[PDB]
């Protein structure tokens, strides 16, 4: 009668509160389905200026298919409220099981920790980044599967740009993180899921400390005790993962070469594997099959659900699904590792833009000297960072650059030349335009 | 169309009075200190008012309208843009925007003085892609996949003989081309 | 018939498919010296290189080994004088006199069909096509004879095999058995790059003092001759020429009359060489099969 209610979903008792806004149980009147609401305050947003970081949220959440992330069904929008209405699971937080049996045996702590790089993984491939992964953000149901949920900290990965933002609870954020310097953003999860995998064999942090700053000088320094309850075999997995420097920490594919997780793992989880194929759903082929055949993607899988497998829209989806299997497989065909015959002909190293030893305020005056001479015309977003453009006199063209400052070494300063995109050559039209400027400086 | 009426207010009773349900007592249910009732309404404005602890009051962060013998009445604007999320997200969003073309003039370096220092070089950059070396047996021109943090930047050698190398890395669709251009200076 | 399936195969398939995940472009700039550009091709380890004209801001051609022939035959004098156009001539200077025949640009579109780019190859007699973007204007991809058939041969298994693959090479007469150019194993380097000009073939099979074909000097092993830095001293015997780089050469590598077309594709691919030299049954020079007739026989004429 006077029951709060949502999309026939009637709101109970709150589940928790995550980066915004809070998350409730919902029940549905008719049949008692349970589902997580989570409730974003429309105020609440436009004071923080996060508008654009929940539409990229509710984006990101509404293309993902994932059986180990929190499925979006939908989102009801009211005049001050979002309602995102989500996928229920009963067993709670993976951190209340932590502490609930004191240390997770090895057969569920491998088996968790494969569902857990799987979405991890998922995310990476759709260009997205967690930055929030801890066990807490990690979710389990009633037959024991990981799901991860907070995407409030996540971030898009662009060619060529890096991300600043320290995001995350201390004892789960990697040293560049904390040191507040910027990263890609891949290895910071890997060291959160580094730590994860830590905290489930273990039951504690490899990096806890009541003070903040000895808690900071543990992170920035890598040294954790390894308990002797552990082989070595997950022991040199955790050291590979939980590494200071990002180059030499250890990737998706390290994890997935690696002996101890390679054990009694399904071959569904992972694209590549032998029943990944025929299990798991390609988007990108979808849509290839839609703009061919002139038709909806619902009737693309009906034709795969059905009883034949002979069916016009099943064969096509697979046409494409076994062409991209014999190019991935010829990996020396498209990746570099008696010698080769080419190699029967053949050193001067590479560098990184133009490097100065001089005041970082004189390399700013040396650049607007330069750019004016060769008449380009800039935008300027930041005292270190520029948008430079020139149009070309043969193609009428304009020639877009973005130029930035780094900080080599405490004596050495860097100036880094970055190509942006939108008859000539656009990468040509980059190099003359990067020609310019370095003859013009020097 | 589903409308939130939300008291953040205290109180052990609370009641919604509105033009939509002809000026009648709704009794709100609480959680805590909320009280709260979703009520499907058409679009357009709405006059709304709360009854707590028997006397008549309206909440001061939402806008309001006062009648001739002076009773304050919280007033909604149930619009199009509303009822879905990307439309809604879109407006808020216009509201968020508060207080720059090409120009051939330089910044001042800062109010007063800075003493900014320049972001701390990523080491990802350092990885070259050409330094590295692939092995014997593969073809030279084949290259390993790299990191799209270094796609789209400039890699150069020093210029000898009156020539200077330039080299970046660029996706094609799902390719990466490492091109090579030696130009004189 | 089961033929024209891999006709089919080339026709159904983009010039996307072949470009590699990560690969190296070189590009010279026509203002560029001949020299730095021949030993920018070893540096780097390529043998041909797209040529951007900077004033007309658009690709002209392509600069091969055949130019460093050229340039080698036409001009040099004696080991005693150095050949000055080598040292002191640009790109663009090269290209007024040896194109003056104004060549235009033989390229393709990564959207275009397999079976155009190797009609482009046999069609033009090129062995190099770079793969131009429309959309953008970058070369992405140098294809060869090679990369098609490499790409082919991995899905031989997905298309039911032809006739003509389980018939012998005898049968088909894949290749060219008359008219052979052939070098003698003392004779100079200066006389071998003439028959490249005169006669326009990539390879020269070497004949030993006894008449057996001992190895094979290609187009490609001229710009040892710019690593090496012994291009002014032509003078020397091929087999001087190719002692230095004899060790992991494996130049002369045979296929039998008896055999079928199959495996020899399969050889060809696996020991990634251009041309195999064909033998007879008591093991005699008969003819030579490359990477062009082959292609032009499953792709071409049906
Ligand atoms: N955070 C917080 C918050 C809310 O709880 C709600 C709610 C809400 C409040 C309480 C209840 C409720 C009332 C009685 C019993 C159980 C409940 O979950 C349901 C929804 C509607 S919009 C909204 N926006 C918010 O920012
Ligand atoms: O006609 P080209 O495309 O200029 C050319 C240059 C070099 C070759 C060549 C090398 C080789 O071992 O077989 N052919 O072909
Ligand atoms: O004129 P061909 O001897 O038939 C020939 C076949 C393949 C090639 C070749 C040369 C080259 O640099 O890439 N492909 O040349």
């Amino acid at each position: 009668d006077g029951r709060v209610k949502i999309g026939h979903y009637v709101l109970g008792d709150t589940l928790g509160v995550g980066t915004f806004g809070k998350v409730k149980i919902g029940e549905h009147q008719l049949t008692g389905h349970k589902v997580a609401v989570k409730i974003l305050n429309r105020q609440k947003i436009r004071s923080l200026d996060v508008v654009g970081k929940i539409k990229r949220e509710i984006q990101n959440l509404k293309l993902f298919r994932h059986p180990h992330i929190i499925k979006l069904y939908q989102v009801i929008s009211t005049p001050t409220d979002f309602f995102m209405v989500m996928e229920y699971v009963s067993g709670g937080e993976l951190f209340d099981y932590i502490c609930k049996h004191g240390r997770v045996e090895e057969m569920e702590a491998r088996r968790l920790f494969q569902q857990i790089l799987s979405a991890v993984d998922y995310c990476h491939r759709h260009m997205v980044v967690h930055r929030d992964l801890k066990p807490e953000n990690v979710l389990l149901d009633a037959h024991m599967n990981a799901k991860i949920a907070d995407f409030g900290l996540s971030n898009m990965m662009s060619d060529g740009e890096f991300l600043r933002t320290s995001c995350g609870s201390p004892n789960y954020a990697a040293p560049e993180v904390i040191s507040g310097r910027l990263y890609a953003g891949p290895e910071v999860d890997i060291w959160s899921c580094g730590v994860i995998l830590y905290a489930l064999l273990c039951g504690t942090l490899p990096f806890d400390d009541e003070h903040v700053p000895t808690l900071f000088k543990k992170i920035r320094g890598g040294v954790f005790y390894i308990p002797e309850y552990l082989n070595r075999s997950v022991a040199t997995l955790l050291m590979h993962m939980l590494q200071v420097d990002p180059l030499k920490r250890a990737t998706i594919k390290d994890i997935r070469e690696h002996e101890w997780f390679k054990q009694d793992l399904p071959s569904y989880l992972f694209p590549e594997d032998p029943s990944y194929d025929a299990n798991v759903i390609d988007d990108e082929a979808v849509k290839e099959v839609c703009e061919k055949f002139e038709c909806t993607e619902s009737e693309v899988m009906n034709s795969l659900y059905s009883g034949d497998p002979q069916d016009q829209l099943a064969v096509a989806y697979h046409l494409i699904i076994d062409n991209r299997r014999i190019m991935n497989q010829a990996s020396e065909f498209y990746l570099a590792s008696r010698p080769h015959p080419e190699r029967v002909p053949f050193k001067a190293k590479w560098h990184l833009g133009i490097r100065s030893q001089s005041k970082p305020y004189d390399i700013m005056a040396e650049v607007y000297r330069a750019m004016k001479q060769l008449d380009f015309e800039w935008k300027v977003v930041n005292a270190y960072h520029l948008r430079v453009r020139r149009k070309n006199p043969v193609t009428g063209n304009y020639v877009k650059m973005s130029l930035q400052l780094y900080l080599v070494d405490n004596r050495s300063y860097l100036l880094d030349f970055k190509s942006i995109d939108d008859l000539g050559s656009h990468t040509m039209d980059f190099f003359e335009m990067c020609a310019s400027l370095i003859t013009t400086l020097a | 169309r589903p409308t939130v009426f939300r008291w953040t207010g205290g109180g052990k009773e609370v009641y919604l009075s509105g033009s939509f349900n002809n000026w009648s007592k709704l009794p709100l249910t609480r959680s805590h200190n909320n009280f709260v009732a979703i009520l499907d309404l058409p679009e357009g404005e709405h006059q709304y008012k709360f009854f707590v602890d028997g006397q008549w009051t309206h909440d001061p962060s939402e806008p309001i309208v006062t009648s001739q013998l002076g009773t304050v009445n919280n007033i909604i604007q149930v619009k199009k843009t509303d009822f879905e999320v990307f439309d809604a997200l879109m407006v808020d969003s216009q509201k968020c925007s508060d207080v720059g073309p090409y120009h051939q003039e330089p910044y001042v370096c800062k109010p007063e003085e800075r003493f900014r220092a320049p972001p701390i070089l990523p080491p990802h950059l350092l990885q070259v892609i050409l330094n590295k070396d692939t092995g014997i047996s593969c073809d030279p021109a084949l290259l390993p996949e790299p990191n799209h943090v270094m796609l789209n930047h400039l890699y150069a050698l020093s210029i000898k003989d009156g020539v200077m190398v330039l080299s970046a890395t660029h996706r094609y669709k799902k390719k990466y081309v490492t091109t090579l251009l030696y130009k004189p200076i | 018939s089961n033929n024209s399936v891999y006709t089919s195969f080339m026709k159904s398939h983009r010039c996307y498919d072949l470009i590699p995940t990560s690969s190296k472009l070189v590009v010279f700039d026509t203002s560029l010296q001949v020299k730095k550009a021949f030993f920018a091709l070893v540096t780097n380890g390529v043998r041909a290189a797209p040529l951007w004209d900077s004033k007309k801001q658009s690709f002209v051609g392509m600069l091969t080994i055949t130019d460093f022939i050229n340039i080698l035959h036409r001009y040099y004098k004696s080991a005693l004088v150095q050949i000055y156009e080598l040292e002191e001539h640009k790109i663009e200077t090269w290209r007024e006199v040896y194109l003056q025949s104004f060549k235009p640009l033989v390229c393709i579109s990564p959207n275009a069909s397999l079976f155009d780019a190797v009609s482009s190859l046999i069609r033009n007699k090129i062995h190099r096509l770079p793969v131009i973007d429309p959309e953008s204007g970058n070369t992405l991809y140098i294809l060869t004879h090679k990369r098609i058939l490499k790409f082919l041969k991995l899905f031989i298994t997905e298309f039911p095999k032809p006739e003509f693959m389980s018939k012998s090479l005898e049968e088909l007469q894949i290749g060219t058995y008359a008219n052979i150019a052939m070098v003698r194993t003392t004779t100079p380097v200066y006389v071998a790059l003439g028959i490249f000009v005169q006669h326009r073939v990539s390879a020269l099979p070497v004949v030993d003092e006894k008449g057996r074909v001992v190895d094979i000097y290609s187009k490609f092993d001229v710009i040892n001759l710019a690593a090496e830095k012994t291009y002014n001293n032509l003078d020397v015997s091929v087999t001087k020429a190719l002692q230095h780089r004899s060790h992991y050469f494996e130049g002369v590598l045979k296929c039998y009359l008896h055999e079928t077309l199959e495996t020899i594709i399969n050889r060809l691919v696996e020991a990634e060489v251009h041309r195999l030299v064909v033998v007879d049954e008591n093991d005699v020079v008969k003819g030579i099969v490359s990477l062009s007739d082959i292609l032009q026989a499953l792709v071409l004429t049906g």
